[PDB]
RNA sequence: ACUUGGCGGAAAGGCCUUGGGUGCUUGCUGGCGAAUUGCAAUGUCAUUUUGCGUGGGGAUAAAUCAUUUGUAUACGACUUAG
RNA sequence: CUGACGAGUAGGCAGGCGUGGAGGUCAGUGACGAAGCCUAGACCGUAAGGUCGGGUCGAACGGCCUCUAGUGCAGAUCUUGG
RNA sequence: GGCCAUUUUUGGUAAGCAGAACUGGCGAUGCGGGAUGAACCGAACGUAGAGUUAAGGUGCCGGAAUACACGCUCAUCAGAC
């Protein structure tokens, strides 16, 4: 379960790619404000790409929540995970990208007995 | 602007539907009588029909009773304006100016 | 509401038929306009002759081939007057113009089926009596459609092959009329007259 | 009996539009046999289904249905603004569609 | 720490709902539904069929029977909104309809008590139906829109 | 010892590479496409005919301003050409892969050339001398060929899964409503 | 105009049988066998 | 579904007609069954083609390259021959 | 809790994302495999960007509180290399 | 470094010319309409849903009446704002 939270509305789910992110390979797909005098993305014509702006902000009741309803939290070791014993169905653990496979089984065996949800239990499984 | 001479019915419908008040500015809906009472019991007015009565029977405390009301925020007319072009006079076939009693019709499409 | 709406083109106006036919193609109806060579245009003959000779001068300068194509057939004059309505450069326009079939005369899959008219397109229900009009066979012939007489010959065949049929129908309905006289005065005809039918 | 049809057949038309915009959320329906808005006041609220065939057979069948309802009338010639659950795919402009007789007013 | 632990943790205590002001209230059906009205069902397994309306239940549904000896539509709940109500009537007095309730139907061959109550109702119904001409044939038919049937013009 | 993307069985296959060969890259690609997918005996009897101007290699991608020819009617393409040096360096690799398939114990009647690719090599820079004292490059475009031959085999029959179904109660209530009627 | 039918002769020579083959030397020269077998009857198809 | 003959070329490929056979008949009066799909969620009822299996009929060739030709030609193409 | 308001180039100010390095801390992570690279796989943030899974790989590197700067790129007939 | 538009206006035959005056804009401004046009008409923009409208329009492209009503007009160069 989770908290009783309203229906999670995500006003603009599409990613705000840069203008000409596709046409050139040098122009990366990270957003930059167009600043040309002649520019048509700053000037917000019809049929051109939509800009990020504060109107697309998310609801403060359902902000930072995963689609399971828990705020994620990076967990390196067992001592970080036991800071979530009080808060099991509010936060969810997430094991970092540099934890060895001898410690992930320890962290999962602890989070199972503490009921803390891990958002990536399938990382580095020794099948 | 389009102005005219409102009857009792349109004033009553505006103050019951779109009538709000100014309380340290704070545009506040006039849902209860305690708002109008606590804000104009200095002036005799202690219910919403006391406001309507100071409107239509233009009285000694009309200025404060009018300035207590936030300006009305009307819709567009629910039947159209009745004309092809608004910006001629009501005498030439538009909308602006004095339209005396017919203002009631227009306000009952904007309320 | 029919699967195919066959339209007799005789005694209609080119633009006023083309408007309703173009709107019915864009709603999902299959329309075949038969006998397009007896279609009409308002104004006299010479007005429309000099409106076609002012269209016939408009080819490309540098290569006359790739310019505007000046079709001479009456079905193709009607088709040019139609496809300027349907937005034919899309795909919706192409799937609209593939619902249409416009012929000269009535080719023999379509002579056995009933042919409707469009009453807001007739020359007799629109034009004020006295205005001149233009049969499209004359206009197409004087700009170089070669086949008018040939189509006339086939029409001068098919009416005969229809008219005998009409007698072969009509006398039959005569017998049916006698049957509709012999069912009267019974109980069932009076009960049908009680319920309207 | 050769007929089982409990639906009025209608034709999908264009989206809600200006000359130059179009609003894909509200589709236009041309109901057969309806010519006036006073006649089209009957079909308000009645449920429309578009029915189309597909390639991959899911749920034991190849025929997939999109549902929706009539919302309001449109024009003086009996066009009907209707919304759907997922909007009609802008390729069905001229496709038949089924205005059912439920929710029944009568 | 690979992530700094925050300062405020929102508490897991759920709140109660507010005291809602929404009372239940019995349905008032439309003016064209009277017990004895011949209905035309519009959806389900028995679409197009014609059926005889009975006691209005208490779960916003209608109880209908065919009779089962005529068309094949048994005692069954049908919602009042998926139904066209025609103008014809049969007399409903003389049938002990008041046995049935919402408890009588429950999802958990066919139970024989339903067959017995079906026959008890249908004998009195057919004894009423035989008084008017052609109605026994009329209930055994189906409803279907023919060409040129405009249902905003059709008077049921 | 790494090759391209192969969807073949490495037990029944044989490979030959031949790197850094000073050939023309745009001609070796076309003779590598022309050989592709064929049986190895048809391949070796085709490449001995390209040298005699009996059959031509179809230039398809690297083919602009090539003179069209008659023998290209075998493959539908007007432009074709007879790259003798490229076909020599390809058929050397074909007899090398034939020998490497004979050393692995494979039957030389079912071999078809399955995976053959070429890709660019480090260019060999020389220099021209142009008007008004300039110098522009004059570079070789050598190739890295590689090919992998495979015994073909049949009986790859189309048995598949069961595709478990999610039919509802009101669907099986009509399906079982026909065994009481007909079936 | 539109050609609706054409009728050929009975036994064509070896100048028009050579016109219907690009390679006369490899060919089995089998042009008009099943057509010249239509004169085997009274010619009812050809009179048709 | 057989059969009988006639008509139809504008894109006939359809229309009319003869004699039987089988099936249904709501033209009229009957008997049984049709529930549980459980209060709607197309309740799956048009086809077209590709391919693969079975059965039954029919027939058993071309074209290209290479060689050649010169009434043809930048290359192809074209016309020829074996 | 209530109410109002939200175009913006040059420009001004604020809150922040990222980078190289420094003091502190998490007795942080790590050859049971750090950094890097690829990834029409996924999650979060309006966005700067952060995070995870998979492959590759081969020894170091991060979160936070502050400090410091040779700190952020599509364009300069920009430099070097390809 | 400005430009445009209405009313007033100087020079000039005249200008999409030069120079002034009041105001509005464009520069910085999107949007709906003028088929397209920086400044004309409307209306000035956080993200969405519903309703009603402005300017313009409702034969067909193009969403919306080939609506209603009284007249005029035939153009071998119509006219349509």
């Amino acid at each position: 379960a989770s908290l009783p939270h309203p229906k999670i509305v995500k006003k603009h789910t599409k990613k705000f790619k840069r203008h000409h992110s596709d046409r050139y390979h040098r122009v990366a797909e990270n957003w930059r404000k167009q600043k040309g005098i002649d520019s048509v993305v700053r000037r917000r014509f019809r049929g051109n790409i939509s800009q990020p702006k504060i109107g697309y902000g998310s609801n403060k009741k359902t902000k930072f929540l995963s689609p399971s309803g828990h705020k994620t939290f990076l967990v390196a070791n067992v001592k970080d995970l036991e800071t979530l014993t009080m808060h099991t169905k509010t936060y969810a653990a997430e094991i970092a990208h540099n934890i060895s496979a001898k410690n992930r089984v320890v962290i999962l065996a602890r989070a199972k007995a503490l009921g803390i949800k891990v958002t990536n239990p399938k990382g580095r499984l020794a099948l | 602007v389009a102005y005219g001479y409102p009857s009792y019915s349109t004033i009553r419908q505006l103050v019951y539907k779109r009538g709000f008040g100014k309380i340290n500015k704070q545009r506040v809906p006039l849902s209860d009588n305690a708002i109008i009472e606590a804000n104009l019991g200095k002036y005799g007015i202690l219910s919403i029909d006391d406001l309507i009565h100071e409107i239509i029977t233009v009285g000694p405390h009309f200025k404060q009773a009018n300035n207590f009301l936030w300006p009305f925020k009307l819709s567009n007319p629910s039947g159209g304006w009745g004309v092809p072009r608004k910006f001629k006079h009501f005498i030439q076939g538009g909308s602006f100016g004095n339209r005396e009693e017919f203002i009631n019709k227009l306000v009952k499409s904007m309320n | 509401v029919e699967p195919v709406v066959v339209i007799d083109g005789k005694g209609h106006l080119v633009g006023r038929l083309a408007s309703v036919v173009a709107k019915q193609l864009l709603n999902g109806q299959k329309i075949v306009v038969v006998r397009a060579e007896e279609l009409n245009i308002s104004g006299e003959f010479f007005r429309n002759k000099l409106k076609y000779h002012d269209f016939l001068r408009k080819a490309t300068a540098f290569n006359k081939t790739r310019g505007p194509f000046h079709f001479r057939a009456p079905s193709r004059i009607f088709y040019k007057a139609l496809r300027g309505m349907v937005s034919h450069k899309t795909a919706r326009g192409k799937a609209a113009l593939e619902r249409l079939k416009v012929f000269e005369g009535i080719p023999p899959p379509y002579d056995k089926k009933k042919r409707v008219v469009v009453p807001q397109a007739l020359r007799v229900l629109r034009l004020k009596p006295g205005r001149k009009y233009t049969t499209l066979g004359k206009l197409s012939t004087s700009v170089g459609w070669k086949y008018e007489d040939v189509v006339a010959k086939l029409e001068a065949k098919r009416k005969v092959s229809s008219a005998e049929y009409y007698a072969k129908k009509r006398a039959f309905t005569k017998k049916v009329a006698s049957a509709n006289a012999t069912a009267a005065e019974s109980d069932v005809a009076k009960q049908l007259a009680a319920l309207g039918y | 009996a050769e007929s089982h049809r409990l639906y009025v057949k209608g034709k999908h038309l264009s989206y809600q539009r200006s000359k130059r915009v179009n609003n894909p959320n509200v589709s236009l329906i041309k109901i057969e046999g309806v010519a006036t808005p006073q006649d089209a006041q009957f079909y308000l609220g009645k449920r429309i289904a578009y029915v189309y065939r597909a390639s991959k057979e899911v749920r034991g069948s190849k025929i997939r249905v999109m549902w929706g309802k009539v919302t309001r009338t449109h024009g003086n010639s009996g066009v009907v603004r209707a919304t759907f659950r997922n909007n009609l795919p802008a390729k069905t402009f001229g496709a038949s569609v089924r205005i059912f007789l439920y929710p029944s007013n009568i | 720490s690979a992530q700094k632990a925050p300062k405020w943790y929102p508490s897991e205590d759920v709140a109660a709902l507010k005291k809602t002001r929404k009372a239940a209230r019995p349905q008032k059906l439309r003016a064209s539904l009277v017990p004895g009205t011949v209905l035309i069902l519009l959806a389900g397994r028995f679409r197009g069929k014609r059926v005889v309306y009975l006691k209005h239940l208490e779960d916003n549904t209608l109880l209908i029977s065919g009779p089962f000896k005529v068309n094949g539509v048994p005692l069954r709940r049908v919602n009042a909104r998926y139904v066209i109500a025609t103008s014809t009537k049969v007399s409903v007095e003389g049938v002990n309809v008041e046995k049935f309730n919402v408890e009588y139907f429950a999802k958990e061959e066919i139970k024989a008590e339903r067959v017995e109550d079906q026959k008890v109702v249908d004998k009195a119904l057919i004894a009423e139906i035989k008084k008017t001409p052609l109605l026994k044939q009329y209930l055994s038919a189906s409803f279907s829109l023919k060409n040129g049937d405009k249902p905003h013009m059709l008077k049921f | 010892a790494r090759y391209g993307a192969t969807s073949t069985n490495p037990a029944k296959s044989a490979s030959a590479r031949g790197s850094y060969l000073r050939v023309s890259f745009k001609n070796t690609r076309e003779t590598a496409q022309a050989i592709n997918g064929w049986e190895l005996t048809k391949a070796q009897k085709y490449l001995e005919q390209v040298l005699d101007h009996q059959r031509a290699i179809p230039f398809r991608r690297f083919n602009s301003s090539i003179g069209r020819t008659a023998q290209g009617k075998e493959f539908g393409v007007t432009k074709a050409r007879w790259p003798a040096k490229s076909v020599k360096f390809v058929q050397g690799l074909l007899q090398n892969a034939a020998a490497n398939a004979e050393a692995k114990g494979l039957d030389a009647t079912k071999l078809y050339v399955s995976h053959i690719q070429v890709n660019q090599a480090p260019k060999q820079r020389r220099r021209t001398y142009r008007a008004h004292g300039r110098i522009n490059k004059y570079e070789s475009s050598p190739s890295h060929i590689e090919l992998v031959v495979t015994e073909k085999e049949e009986a790859v029959a189309k048995a598949a899964e069961k595709k478990v179904v999610r039919l509802t109660s009101r669907q099986r209530g009509r399906i079982a409503a026909q065994k009481r009627i007909a079936a | 105009l539109r050609s609706l039918t054409t009728v050929w002769a009975e036994h064509l020579s070896d100048e028009v049988k050579r016109r219907f083959y690009k390679n006369w030397y490899k060919s089995k020269k089998k042009a008009f066998t099943k057509y010249s077998a239509k004169y085997a009857q009274d010619g009812a198809g050809i009179e048709r």
